[PDB]
RNA sequence: UAUGCCAGCUGGUGGAUUGCUCGGCUCAGGCGCUGAUGAAGGACGUGCCAAGCUGCGAUAAGCCAUGGGGAGCC
RNA sequence: GUGGAAGUCUGUUAGAGUUGGUGUCCUACAAUACCCUCUCGUGAUCUAUGUGUAGGGGUGAAAGGCCCAUCGAGUCCGGCA
RNA sequence: GUCGGGUGAGAACCCCGACGGCCUAAUGGAUAAGGGUUCCUCAGCACUGCUGAUCAGCUGAGGGUUAGCCGGUCCUAAGUC
RNA sequence: AGGGAAACGUGAUUCAACCUGGGGCCCAUGAAAAGACGAGCAUAGUGUCCGUACCGAGAACCGACACAGGUGUCCAUGGCGGCGAAAGCCAAGGCCUGUCGGGAGCAACCAACGUUAGGGAAUUCGGCAAGUUAGUCCCGUACCUUCGGAAGAAGGGAUGCC
RNA sequence: UGUCCCAACGUUGGGCCCGGUGAACUGUACAUUCCAGUGCGGAGUCUGGAGACACCCAGGGGGAAGCGAAGACCCUAUGGA
């Protein structure tokens, strides 16, 4: 478990209607590299999905602090705002 | 619309019509219901 | 306006329908005359020797 | 589990649009076995089953606006859209006007300060458009 | 000759209408008033009918729910057929 | 030696071919009117389960009589 | 000043229509469609249903227009191989 | 649309919650014509569905339309027999 | 009575519906019939027959289709806005089915579209396309004219908030 | 005033890669062509040379006198209207 702070800046490659879903990728790739996890096994939760939408589809948060563990015998990890 | 009773009594046959052939009648005669008609797909009369 | 599919949508008029007497949907409901067995025109049966080859 | 079913019911029962009632997530299973109204009105006292509020648009802006308004303010030029005419009929303000002067003619007659053919007099020239207003009326009666 | 009643409607929707409202439901022929179904089930059951509600059905037939006085009592007469 | 060409082998696909015939086509002989005593035709019903065909008509794949027939039938 | 006329004006009110883009489409969403622009919008107006006029005949403020994707003579079958 | 969750042999698109959105003469409510059971329930996914499908206007089986006072029914219109 | 968890209001303005009047127009004159009223009251009995589901449309209708087309009526008084049944935003209500998704800062090229220095129609058959102007108030307004008009001519100024 | 000088950068949807779904047009045969010539005088196929290792992706369309339609022009028919 720690805390880590997600770079949203790739999401910008996205169409900009649709920068809040291309965010919540990004954060599932960065938890799952970082944790050295399948994102698969990653789960976000609910507060991250609202931070992220915060501004409607288009308008995402450039970072986001973001608070995950990691634990199980398959491998898995849980993440949430901070 | 508004259907007469015998409109209704036709439109009611119809309905019966669109039912399956009966499994039993498939063992006995040893192996279809050509009349087969869907309310979207067809156009009864009248 | 075409003549073709937007002039379709147009028709929700009934005119043929079953005929008591035949009982084909021939029946202009608003003519009150069966175009198949000329009931509501004549007593006799609607008939033609066109119908058929003339020679049959 | 599949309960949309459930969800007319529920938006019949508590009398609100389909997309008002609530059902508690932690409760699937038994608003799933929920078969009848009565089912429903159950599972509605139990409180597994309501109905979110629905809005109404705030009017404080508004009103705030109003006040402004009828103090006589945010009407300058630069916020009218309408022709004069279409802000306030002509008619419409001609009747207010001539209406209001004939009823103080009608008052001072039977009061005694006009005679009848001094009311008439002034009536007439009311009718004819001489007075702008009741204090023009006035102004003119006292000579 | 045809006969006016055809058989008993059996439906959870006629058991409610028999438990709940003494009423009974009957196919019958689809020529016959209310008058005549009314008649014809006093003759048949002998009870006393109150009121009869009619519908022609997408069937082709006809179907009739039969009220019966508070003096007999639906479920039992049904019970015994 | 990949992509691939030609012929064949095993297996498909396809339904030709051969064989078969409850259907046709044509000829010949016989026969020949029905209906208000409501015909022909149609509609809707009618079966334990019954959608189609056939039959039948609220007595609804059937009722009665006489003769034939026969240990099966629905 | 009053009054409120008008085959009157503005108007994507409803509604009717369609100047240009020679745009999009052109094995289409569509055998006549889509978008913007554009015209009419109290009248010779628009519109629903009912009803009448039938083929060398209708109907036509006339374009040989229209009479069920068909018209300088409809459609079907027959004449007919 | 997204994050969680539910069901299931199987879930991007079947259901729940949250967050994010779309429609305001309509993408909402009631209806005429026309359609004809498409309505409701249960069980299903070979068929139909611009992918998938546990879903459905699809398949199987049942069920559902209750009137003295809402229509028809009555009257007559252009006009028809 | 009913309904509501509860309270279970009182006044006002503007007033669709509905009611009732006044005016004007016609080389145009705006149905008919059944029926009802006229013509009281009690109690009782009778009131049969047919329709009744559902869709009513970017999937239930017509268009071969779950077709971006076509298809009548009423909801024309929900809030802000403003002249407004206009735009834009928002309720009630509906929907995520104008139903394939995943990925590449996602190249060329195409469809829609934003911004372009200086020049300013040189482009082109042609200003085609795009743009310029714009609402409201004040000032002011030519030729011509059938005296109606031309006219919003043109041109000039103003516009928020407190 | 990006119509133009004279084009640039950006936005959205495609285009490209991946999963799933999955047509049509067209097809005498052969076919890696190019330059000349020849030929019913407008040849990938004949002749002479030149060039040419096979296969695949993307592209804009030079050629196949490309595909689509038994030329709507013209003439001819002891044709039609
Ligand atoms: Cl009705
Ligand atoms: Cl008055
Ligand atoms: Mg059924
Ligand atoms: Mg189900
Ligand atoms: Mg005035
Ligand atoms: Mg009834
Ligand atoms: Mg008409
Ligand atoms: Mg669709
Ligand atoms: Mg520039
Ligand atoms: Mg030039
Ligand atoms: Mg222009
Ligand atoms: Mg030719
Ligand atoms: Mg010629
Ligand atoms: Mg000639
Ligand atoms: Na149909
Ligand atoms: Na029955
Ligand atoms: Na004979
Ligand atoms: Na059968
Ligand atoms: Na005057
Ligand atoms: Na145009
Ligand atoms: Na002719
Ligand atoms: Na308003
Ligand atoms: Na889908
Ligand atoms: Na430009
Ligand atoms: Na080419
Ligand atoms: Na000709
Ligand atoms: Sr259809
Ligand atoms: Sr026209
Ligand atoms: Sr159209
Ligand atoms: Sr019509
Ligand atoms: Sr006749
Ligand atoms: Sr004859
Ligand atoms: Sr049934
Ligand atoms: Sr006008
Ligand atoms: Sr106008
Ligand atoms: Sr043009
Ligand atoms: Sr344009
Ligand atoms: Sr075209
Ligand atoms: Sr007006
Ligand atoms: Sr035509
Ligand atoms: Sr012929
Ligand atoms: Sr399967
Ligand atoms: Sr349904
Ligand atoms: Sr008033
Ligand atoms: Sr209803
Ligand atoms: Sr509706
Ligand atoms: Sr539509
Ligand atoms: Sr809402
Ligand atoms: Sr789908
Ligand atoms: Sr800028
Ligand atoms: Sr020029
Ligand atoms: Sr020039
Ligand atoms: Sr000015
Ligand atoms: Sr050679
Ligand atoms: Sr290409």
């Amino acid at each position: 478990e720690r805390v880590v702070t997600i770079p949203l800046r790739d999401a910008r490659a996205e169409p900009n209607h649709k920068r809040a879903d291309k965010a919540m990728i990004l954060i599932r790739e960065h938890l799952a590299k970082h944790f050295s996890v399948d994102e698969d096994a990653v789960r976000l939760d609910p507060s991250i999905n609202e931070a992220a939408w915060a501004r409607g589809r288009a308008n995402t948060p450039s970072k986001i602090r973001v608070r995950a563990a990691r634990f199980e015998e398959e491998g898995e990890a849980i993440v949430e705002a901070e | 619309g508004k259907k007469s009773k015998a409109t209704k009594k036709r439109l009611a046959k119809l309905d019966n019509q669109n039912s399956r052939v009966p499994a039993w009648v498939m063992l006995k005669t040893d192996r279809r219901n050509h009349k087969r008609r869907h309310w979207r797909r067809n156009d009864t009369d009248e | 306006t075409g003549a073709g599919t937007p002039s379709q949508g147009k028709k929700n008029t009934t005119t043929h329908t079953k005929c008591r007497r035949c009982g084909e949907k021939s029946y202009h409901t608003k003519k009150k005359v069966c175009s198949s067995c000329g009931f509501g025109k004549s007593a006799k049966r609607r008939d033609y020797e066109w119908q058929s080859k003339a020679g049959e | 589990t599949d309960l949309s079913a459930q969800k007319r019911l529920a938006a019949d029962v508590l009398d609100v649009g389909k997309n008002r009632v609530w059902f508690n997530p932690e409760r699937q299973g038994d608003i799933a076995d929920a078969i009848t109204r009565e089912d429903v009105r159950e599972l509605v006292d139990e409180g597994a089953i309501q109905a979110k509020d629905k809005k109404g648009n705030s009017r404080g802006r508004a009103r705030e606006r109003q006040k402004k308004r009828a103090y006589g303010h945010q009407k300058g030029a630069g916020s009218r859209k309408g022709k004069a005419g279409a802000r306030q009929n002509s008619k419409e303000d001609w009747e207010s006007r001539i209406r209001a002067q004939r009823t103080k003619l009608r008052e001072l007659r039977d009061e005694g300060t006009l005679s009848s053919s001094q009311y008439r007099d002034l009536y007439d020239k009311a009718g004819g458009g001489e007075f702008d207003s009741v204090a023009d009326l006035e102004r003119y009666i006292d000579a | 000759s045809w006969d006016v009643i055809k058989h008993p409607h059996v439906t959870e929707k006629a058991m409610n209408d028999m438990d709940f409202q003494n009423k009974l439901q009957f196919a019958v022929d689809d020529r016959a008033s209310k008058g005549e179904v009314a008649d014809a089930v006093e003759e048949q059951y002998d009870v006393t009918v109150e009121q009869v509600n009619t519908q022609n059905t997408m069937d082709g037939e006809k179907k009739a729910v039969v009220r019966l006085s508070e003096d007999d009592d639906a479920q039992e007469v049904a019970s015994r057929i």
